[PDB]
């Protein structure tokens, strides 16, 4: 475990998988680990910065609405940056 | 750029905490931006000067605030 880092081995099983085939029919072992996604990493690195990116995009509602051209930077930079974080 | 070399992991690092960091005090930054803008339009001279004194206080505490991170975050990882 301490050398898989990005996942959590969490169940292991043992089964057969004995099958027939065209030839004959073959007996068979089957292990099986399950594997659990680390969720630290995508909190951190896709999460919380798309929220901090959705909540930038609100704080020009508190702009005038005289001046536009803040509001548009603010409103297409988080856009922008959105699509880039999500490629 | 720098997360794209590290494997996901289960735990946050120092790195992490750096990088959080800096990303508030720009966000802080921004916040600031609305906050004085949106009390100087409004029509009192009341208001109006608060925004003056918004700007003053940003122009050291933000400084100060950011020295005084870096003194704690190195303390505290580059030991
Ligand atoms: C807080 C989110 C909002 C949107 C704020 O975002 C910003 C500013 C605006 C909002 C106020 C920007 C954001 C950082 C946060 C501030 C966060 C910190 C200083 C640190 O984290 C806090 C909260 C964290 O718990 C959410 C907490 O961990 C606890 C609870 C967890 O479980 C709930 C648990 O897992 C954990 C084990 O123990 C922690 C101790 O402390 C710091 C760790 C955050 C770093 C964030 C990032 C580092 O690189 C990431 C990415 O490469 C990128 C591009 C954006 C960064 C970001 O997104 O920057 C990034 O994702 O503020
Ligand atoms: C170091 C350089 C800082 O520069 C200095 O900053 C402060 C505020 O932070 C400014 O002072 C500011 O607040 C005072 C408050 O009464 C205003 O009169 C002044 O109009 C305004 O500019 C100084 O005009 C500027 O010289
Ligand atoms: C692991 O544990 C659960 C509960 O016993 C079970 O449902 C699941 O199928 C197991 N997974 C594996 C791969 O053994
Ligand atoms: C009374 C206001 C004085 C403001 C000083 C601000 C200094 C900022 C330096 C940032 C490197
Ligand atoms: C560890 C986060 C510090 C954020 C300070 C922001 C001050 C404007
Ligand atoms: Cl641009």
């Amino acid at each position: 475990s301490s050398s898989l880092p990005s996942f959590q081995l969490t169940n292991t099983s043992t089964t057969y998988c004995t099958s027939v085939t065209n030839t004959g029919i073959y007996s068979c072992l089957r292990t099986t680990i399950q594997l659990k996604r680390e969720f630290s990493f995508y909190l951190l690195q896709l999460y919380i910065p798309s929220c901090m990116l959705v909540i930038v995009s609100w704080v020009s509602f508190w702009f005038d609405r005289t001046a536009i051209p803040a509001r548009v930077t603010l409103g297409v930079t988080t856009l922008l940056t959105m699509t880039a974080q999500s490629a | 750029g720098i997360n794209s070399q590290l494997p996901p992991v289960s735990y946050i690092k120092a790195i992490d905490v750096w990088i959080g960091a800096c990303m508030t005090f720009i966000f802080c930054a921004l916040l600031e931006f609305a906050l004085v803008n949106h009390i100087a339009n409004a029509g009192t001279t009341e208001w109006n000067d608060i925004s003056k004194r918004v700007d003053l206080i940003s122009r050291a505490l933000f400084p100060v605030l950011f020295f005084v991170f870096n003194i704690l975050y190195w303390s505290r990882f580059g030991h």
